[PDB]
């Protein structure tokens, strides 16, 4: 006769019913990725409609339970995730515009085109055609033509489509009694019902902005240092008084600046940390690569992989007729079934991705004892930051010499570590200003205090100030270049990448102090310490059953967002970065100098 | 059968070979409660009722006397001081199929606690709230009958092991049937101890010229002194005489 005993009955019914339907959807999604077939497209639409209609039925039944009298916190978090209406609020004539638009985005993005206008000879796809022209060529004129090959031939037909998307997704919040759609994405971080642990939704905007005033002085010196070794290659092609072009920052999206290390190497006379030649003398293959990775984890203390994965999953690219895509993704099929879907290669990137995709798997069986609704990470930033702490340890020279990839006589001086640390700075420090600015623009435009004619003049004016990029060509309002990215078009919350960095270094300093390492955090190691392995797995196994704010108190003891344990990682780098920029002009104002 | 439909049949009037389980080299859940596996071969109790059901891997420990849980409460409860043994082994090679083993069901909810060793077979629905269900699923029906899904790709925790439970309890019914006992080849013309079925003694063994009808087991001649036994392992009649002794 209690609501507490009534909720445990309903979640016990849902857990067995959902895991049957979730296994059918996960098994169906797995055969689609592994094998591309005609009937398999029809097979996906058959399983996906009855799976989507099942969540429609469970949401209506939990609505009649009032939420004002459930003092238990374990079932309150389950009911908050289950009661998200989503698409049920929309009408039938408006919900059919959901499945139509999202499938059109995937097909439009899959069209590869580099055929020249008024000269239609031939053009190939993205992977053999586009990546070679951005990573190898050094010509300004054709890359400028390639810049106008996608933002004026593809983005021109999105201007009536994307504006229709942002006027109806914003309307669900008033029908769901929220403020805006930006506040809806902050509901994942919202915690209620706990005394002293409550996190307001509006305090997160202030706290994120408050932590950005110490990110900025670090990013000022990074752009100043990288500008002296690039004007050497282009004496009269770039002027050394202004900023840098946007289409010269390493990747297609400019997220990672890893590809400028080969072009802008400081001292290339001594060899770089490259062991691709080391494995081919001893004839290393795919099996011996993953065998030493598994025994690395069991040496830490984590449980080893099950027997239903090695003889069941696929590892390499099989056959010749199977042209199925093998984009690196982590699979959680449930019921103890865990798979890795990627094409192995003997390269630098695939070896690091091999360590990276296993960490999400190692997080998944930890909360296997939890119920299905709580079988997830503590938030969207935990499942990504957990998968990256072993990536920091595996890239250390000590771990590489532990397996035997590096030479037994490899000295570790200053410059052998500055080359490694600056590689980590480009992939960690460089992604912090880009994540905050893009997510800040999307939150206010969903809130609505931005008119139609001030979108572009404010978006560009923060790129010149924060990032420091002068526009190579003026653009009018008919362009829609911010909507071309994959995450913004496909409804993905980008804030999980900002909190990934601030979490992966809170855990690193806490775990290294437990191991009593004498030295800096870059040289710290986790292996050969059984005391740290049993300590970590107890906190890994909790999952979403506990609030995420209690997870912070379980490792560092500070309830707030600390910024002090990030400069201590870069003290060897910061003092070196401070001496080269003694005379350079650090800190840009507003600059209309080149294109006045 | 299903876990909620465990059978109960009496095993009697036959020999129970428990030694074949020891050398099977296939069981990984060989535990005995209240009795030793070695000492239950020669001696046994009546009421040899056997219960057969399938238990998932993550809930093997739930099925034990003095232990509670989910299956142990509303499906099958073992009473305290259960003098029996549990043996389980994996059945992935035969008791599994792709897409889910849609053959085993169970009861998940019930209003009241179950009495030990009773089986209920009904289609009654759960009634958590005061509002009754009129046959249509709502907010308080929660049909407890659910079909488990077993697949060859499931984890070790979800691997369904084949488990059989043998019960041994002592009641007023006498003359129970137990397992076999070792036999040793007969030795002749030597003072050797013998212990046949029900009788024992010490003496020398020799061939007998006498003949027995095929329904006697042994015999005596004078003053209740046994002088002839017929072992059924050989169908041969012998003489027993006390070996040489006297005063020096
Ligand atoms: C809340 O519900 C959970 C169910 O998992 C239970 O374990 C816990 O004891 C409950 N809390 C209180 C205070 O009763
Ligand atoms: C979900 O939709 C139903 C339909 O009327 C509505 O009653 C309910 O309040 C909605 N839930 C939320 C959280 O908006
Ligand atoms: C690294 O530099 C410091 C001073 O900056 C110096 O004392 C030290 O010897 C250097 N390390 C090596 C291996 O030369
Ligand atoms: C049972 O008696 C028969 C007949 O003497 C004999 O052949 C057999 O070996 C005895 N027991 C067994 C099965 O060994």
């Amino acid at each position: 006769s209690t609501i507490e005993e009534q909720a445990k009955t309903f979640l016990d019914k849902f857990n067995h019913e959902a895991e049957d339907l979730f296994y059918q959807s996960s098994l169906a999604s797995w055969n689609y990725n592994t094998n591309i077939t005609e009937e398999n497209v029809q097979n996906m639409n058959n399983a996906g409609d009855k799976w989507s209609a099942f969540l429609k039925e469970q949401s209506t039944l939990a609505q009649m339970y009032p939420l004002q009298e459930i003092q238990n916190l374990t079932v309150k978090l389950q009911l908050q995730a289950l009661q998200q209406n989503g698409s049920s609020v929309l009408s039938e004539d408006k919900s059919k515009r959901l499945n139509t638009i999202l499938n059109t985005m995937s097909t439009i993005y899959s069209t590869g085109k580099v055929c020249n206008p008024d000269n239609p000879q031939e053009c190939l796809l993205l992977e053999p055609g586009l990546n070679e022209i951005m990573a190898n060529s050094l010509d300004y004129n054709e890359r400028l033509w390639a810049w106008e090959s996608w933002r004026s031939e593809v983005g021109k037909q999105l201007r009536p489509l994307y504006e229709e998307y942002v006027v109806l997704k914003n309307e669900m919040a008033r029908a769901n009694h929220y403020e805006d759609y930006g506040d809806y994405w902050r509901g994942d971080y919202e915690v209620n019902g706990v005394d002293g642990y409550d996190y307001s939704r509006g305090q997160l905007i202030e706290d994120v902005e408050h932590t950005f005033e110490e990110i900025k002085p670090l990013y000022e010196h990074l752009h100043a240092y990288v500008r002296a070794k690039l004007m050497n290659a282009y004496p009269s092609y770039i002027s050394p008084i202004g900023c840098l072009p946007a289409h010269l920052l390493g990747d297609m999206w400019g997220r990672f600046w890893t590809n400028l290390y080969s072009l802008t190497v400081p001292f290339g006379q001594k060899p770089n940390i490259d062991v691709t030649d080391a494995m081919v003398d001893q004839a290393w293959d795919a099996q011996r690569i993953f065998k030493e990775a598994e025994k690395f984890f069991v040496s830490v203390g984590l449980p080893n992989m099950t027997q239903g994965f090695w003889e069941n999953s696929m590892l390499t690219d099989p056959g010749n007729v199977q042209k199925a895509v093998c984009h690196p993704t982590a699979w959680d099929l449930g019921k103890g079934d865990f798979r890795i879907l990627m094409c192995t290669k003997v390269t630098m990137d695939d070896f690091l991705t091999a360590h990276h995709e296993m960490g999400h798997i190692q997080y998944d069986m930890a909360y296997a004892a939890q119920p299905f609704l709580l079988r997830n990470g503590a938030n969207e930033g935990f499942h990504e930051a957990v998968g990256e702490i072993m990536s920091l340890s595996a890239a250390t020279p000590k771990h590489l010499k532990s397996i035997g990839l590096l030479s037994p006589d490899f000295q570790e001086d200053n410059e052998t570590e500055i080359n490694f640390l600056l590689k980590q700075a480009l992939t960690i420090v460089g992604t912090l200003p880009f994540t905050y600015m893009l997510e800040k623009w999307r939150w206010m435009v969903f809130k609505g205090e931005i008119p139609k004619d001030q979108w572009m003049k404010k978006w560009w004016e923060m790129k010149r100030e924060i990032v420091g990029v002068v526009e190579p060509v003026p653009h009018d309002e008919t362009y829609c270049d911010p909507a071309s990215l994959f995450h913004v078009s496909n409804d993905y919350s980008f804030i999980r990448y900002y909190t990934r960095t601030l979490y992966q270094f809170q855990f690193q300093e806490a775990l290294c102090q437990a191991a009593k390492h004498e030295g800096p955090l870059h040289k710290c190691d986790i292996s050969n310490s059984t005391e740290a392995g049993q300590k970590l797995f107890n906190m890994l196994r909790l999952g979403k059953s506990e609030p995420w704010t209690l997870a912070l108190e379980n490792v560092v003891g500070a309830k707030n967002m600390n910024v002090r344990p990030l400069l201590n990682y870069f003290e060897p780098l910061f003092t070196w970065l401070k001496d080269q920029n003694k005379n350079s002009f650090v800190g840009w104002s507003t600059d209309w100098s080149p294109y006045a | 059968a299903s876990v909620y439909a465990w059978n109960r049949k009496r095993i009697s009037n036959c020999v129970a070979d428990y030694s074949v389980l020891y050398n099977s080299a296939s069981f990984s859940t060989f535990k005995c409660y209240g009795v030793s596996p070695t000492k239950l071969n020669d001696l046994c109790f009546t009421n040899v009722y056997a219960d057969s059901f399938v238990i998932r891997g993550d809930e093997v420990r739930q099925i034990a006397p003095g232990q509670t849980g989910k299956i142990a409460d509303y499906n099958y409860k073992l009473p305290d001081d259960f003098t029996g043994c549990v043996i389980a082994w994996n059945s992935n090679n035969l008791d599994s199929k792709v897409g889910g083993n849609y053959n085993y069901l169970y009861r998940l909810f019930r209003k009241s606690n179950l009495k030990p060793f009773e089986r209920d077979i009904s289609t009654e629905i759960y009634q958590a709230g005061s509002t009754p269900c009129n046959g249509v699923e709502g907010f308080n029906c929660y049909f407890p009958l659910q079909s488990y899904g077993f697949q060859p790709t499931n984890g070790v925790g979800y691997q369904p092991y084949r488990v059989v439970v043998l019960s041994f309890e002592l009641l007023h019914a006498p003359a129970t049937v137990c397992g076999p006992k070792k036999s040793t080849n007969l030795v002749k013309n030597k003072c050797v101890n013998f212990n046949f079925n029900g009788l024992t003694g010490t003496g020398v063994l020799t061939e007998s010229n006498k003949k027995f009808l095929p329904f006697q087991q042994f015999g005596r001649d004078i003053a209740d002194t046994t002088d002839a036994v017929r072992d059924p392992q050989t169908l041969e009649i012998l003489d027993i005489t006390p070996c040489s002794f006297g005063g020096v």
